[PDB]
């Protein structure tokens, strides 16, 4: 009775389908749920939590704690600079291994805005000024204080603040193509007698609420 | 959206490829078994390792392929051949020949199933006297370190369904497996290093990144 | 709610595998044939020895696959053999040849079926001029001890439907079983000793339990 | 008519699914059923029966009445052990095999909480005291009377009440890990002129009400 | 279109099934039935009928 007629795609196993099975266990009541702390509803809440950028990934250092820590110097070298990097979380070393990296990492498209923060950790007599510079995707970075100064900047006193913020609003993914960031020495660090010479900068990152990934796929890291 | 803990986790794949034979002069070749874990299947660890209590119920799907053994005798003209496939409950008798009393158990489930129909399914459900499933445990089993009886998840067990003095054949099973309805608890660090075997987090120390030529080097722009 | 009656009872199982030729010379190797009855399967025996009166409907599923003899000819090219299930009831003819007049009567219900398709199945209901069926009889058949005609359950036949003439082959079914909307009446304690045989309930006299060192003896505490 | 599309899972035999199927006896109008004392729905109301304990299983009586009597000798020994067990039903030898042992064995999951009695059978002019002690599970076995005595104890007069109740609350399953109880002459048995010396303690258990139990398995006596 | 997913039991012939069938004739229409007298409803009104017994059968 009801006559029927079967359609192609019949007895195959599709290896992503979605149907009903039969129970193996029917008369099985299961155990209840608790309410353990800590739930997760979706990984961008993962991403969206600071951790530490390895900055000084240079030889000699891959393997201590000093592979974290940016170095500033003692003395007087009012137009050098500290550091720079390009802001590409995925595919450079030094953003590929944070928590925002190795989410990113199992899609093939994402888009969104990151975090930024910069620590300085000497001593509390220590004063000085810093030069924060952003050049936008398609731009190079600067040569000189003088035309970092002449960008998007600001100008950080870490005898004021401790730590500087900034967040960067056009990330996507694929001689980069890529926006940069890079600091700058604008006066010297100043102690009075009796305080450590050198002292050390510390970055972390993070994702912002606007940030979608698309395209699950397998990741390259085991 | 793409992002959820269902679309993360709810995938299918292959945990398991085993071989067997009807007659043979060893009587372990006889069958096939399988112990459920996903601690063998180094995709899905790593990816169930970012959180330390889930919970799900498992799907599984069973692709099952036969042949006749190059020995010698042709012109043979057979039937089709049916297969059992048995699942076995944490706290269930284990067979250990073809011909044991435990392949009747009434309360061990079967399937049974004759090739050329289309692939045999079973669906278990959360089988635990606890709360949750838990990927990571700092104690002792009473004693082994890091290992707590409330993982067991039960076994799988295939063999052929013939008469008395069968005619020899070898049968390979592919074993699909999925989680649905799932819940997570707890955020973790991703997986750094390499996995050595399937029951420790043992480690060989690895570098925290690879490196590039100095704290300043940013690459050409195009 | 594992515990309730139908999930204790109500699952299938292999209770018969038997074995048949298309030609021979004993013409009793050309059929198959079973007494239904629940006391030569011993795990199912003892599950139903826990109460004194059932009441169920049968469901039965069968499994069948075939094999040309070994004996020499080969280069054949045959179409899918059909096979042909007869159900006696309680007070039916039996077949005594695979010729028989038997394999023909109207009331004997009777399945046709060929290889390559889904497995077969029929449902049988409670077949009884009785209001149950019982586990334990202590009375006499009219003269035989233990044994009463009100549990008779009826009979199954298997055959090949071929022509005259036919080719070799050899065939094996598998019969699965299984009671359905199960009532029971009238516990009793669990069988502590062996079976012995299928009709009585012999047994050699056992031990109570196993033995301890004293009736004091607890063991040491991890 | 009607554009029909097969999925994954057509033809096969699923051995617990659970379809409607066709009648081989659709002209048979079965007998009524009749209203049979001693009707069950649940296997839980045959393991609420109390049942006797085979306390004393030692060597040379496993196959006598014996084995069921907890000896109570005679004169003045007001210190000493009279028995002791750990409290593990389905695993332990004492309780392995009794109504509540033999359901437990049937599930691979259980728990609840669990009910002895005691009861004494010397004559009616005997005087005495007993020490009826509980540790719980993790910890060990008392080793003295004054210990016992320190801990969960009842103090049970025979010339006052024949039969003592325990109660006890945290039962679950897998040097044990269990709790265990024990029992100690208070003052020793005082007779008249005229009576039996010696004399015995009997042992009931039985389940209450809140027990529960999961995964159907074979059990492991046949 | 309409996912479907086939059960045990497809593609086989069990002799007691009750399936509606495709008719070879749709296009014939049948005589219509006639009163005739005498008709059963069920097998219980033969037996509800006397006949002769042969007790003499030496």
């Amino acid at each position: 009775g009801l006559p029927v007629m079967n359609t192609p795609g019949s007895n195959q196993f599709l290896t992503s389908d979605d149907f009903q099975s039969p129970s193996a266990m029917p008369q099985f009541d299961v155990t209840p749920e608790l309410n353990i702390p800590g739930e997760v509803q979706n990984l961008m809440e993962i991403a969206e939590v600071d951790s530490v950028v390895p900055v000084n990934n240079v030889e000699g250092k891959l393997d201590t704690m000093e592979i974290y820590r940016i170095p500033v110097q003692s003395g007087n070298h009012q137009s050098s600079q500290v550091f720079g990097f390009q802001v590409q979380p995925g595919l450079d070393n030094v953003f590929k291994h944070t928590l925002l990296g190795e989410i990113l990492n199992y899609y093939a498209h994402w888009s969104g805005s990151i975090k930024l923060t910069f620590v300085f950790c000497g001593s509390a007599m220590a004063t000085g000024k810093f030069l924060l510079a952003y050049a936008p995707p398609g731009a190079n970075a600067p040569k000189s204080r003088k035309d970092a100064m002449l960008g998007t900047h600001i100008i950080w006193d870490v005898g004021l603040q401790s730590s500087c913020v900034l967040c960067i609003p056009w990330i996507s993914q694929t001689y980069t193509s890529a926006g940069n960031v890079t600091c700058w020495y604008q006066t010297g660090i100043v102690v009075p007698a009796g305080t450590p010479t050198s002292c050390s900068i510390m970055c972390f990152v993070s994702a912002c609420n606007d940030f979608s990934v698309r395209l699950l796929k397998d990741t390259p890291f085991i | 959206s793409e992002s959820s803990i269902e679309n993360f986790l709810c995938r299918s794949a292959c945990v398991y490829m085993g071989e067997y034979h009807t007659t043979n002069t060893d009587t372990s070749k006889l069958f096939a078994s399988w112990t459920i874990n996903a601690r063998r299947m180094v995709q899905m660890r790593r990816k169930l390792e970012l959180f330390t209590y889930v919970r799900f119920d498992m799907e599984v799907t069973f692709v099952i392929t036969s042949k006749q053994d190059q020995g010698t005798q042709l012109g043979q003209d057979m039937p089709p051949l049916t297969h059992q496939i048995m699942y076995i409950p944490p706290g269930g008798p284990i067979p250990k020949s073809v011909t044991d009393y435990t392949w009747q158990t009434s309360t061990n489930p079967s399937i049974f199933w004759t090739e050329g129909n289309a692939p045999p399914r079973m669906s278990i459900p959360f089988i635990s006297i606890g709360n949750a499933y838990s990927n990571f445990y700092d104690g002792w089993s009473h004693g082994v370190y890091g290992y707590n009886t409330l993982n067991h998840m039960g076994q799988i067990y295939v063999r052929h369904v013939n008469g008395s003095s069968p005619l020899p054949m070898t049968s390979t099973v592919r074993m699909y497996f999925k989680p649905k309805h799932v819940k997570v608890w707890v955020p973790r660090p991703p997986r750094l290093c390499q996995y050595k075997n399937a029951s420790t987090v043992n480690f060989t120390p690895t570098n925290i990144t690879e490196k590039r030529q100095s704290i300043n080097y940013i690459p050409e722009t195009v």
